[PDB]
């Protein structure tokens, strides 16, 4: 679609080194530094993404709990007594 | 090879190599180890070339 490979970009000093699929393993070092990186990545992102989530569930617990509220009835039988 | 004669390249050889040694030490004659392919890619992208 008149963008291919060849005149993508000018790039200069660049050395590139590479392994055959065959000659390296595939789940290399999985739980050995990827659970340590995870740990690392959910850091960088927990103080931007859980504080509005939690807000949400503050609103879930206040929002659903005086809904039962107004279903409940109140005491406001006075005034009429026997 | 050449219109030389085997006989006074031989004579000629043992005139000056005798000199020469071998098995020098406990190392005498090296071996070789073998070198393992490696199936991989490199890629120097000079765009001025």
């Amino acid at each position: 679609m008149g963008r291919q490979f060849g005149h993508l970009t000018r790039v200069r000093h660049v050395i590139t080194y590479s392994l055959s699929p065959f000659e390296q393993r595939a789940f290399p070092h999985y739980f050995s530094k990827g659970i340590p990186n995870v740990l690392r990545r959910t850091r960088a992102c927990i103080l931007r993404v859980a504080p509005p989530f939690v807000a949400f569930y503050l609103v879930y617990t206040w929002g659903t709990q005086e809904f039962e509220k107004s279903k409940r009835k109140n005491p406001a039988a006075y005034e009429n007594d026997r | 090879a050449g219109g030389l004669e085997h006989r006074q390249l031989l004579d000629l050889a043992q005139k000056h190599f005798s000199g020469l040694s071998g098995t020098y030490d406990e190392d005498a004659v090296p071996t070789l180890s073998p070198c393992r392919f490696t199936g991989s890619q490199i890629c120097h992208r000079e765009d001025g070339l």
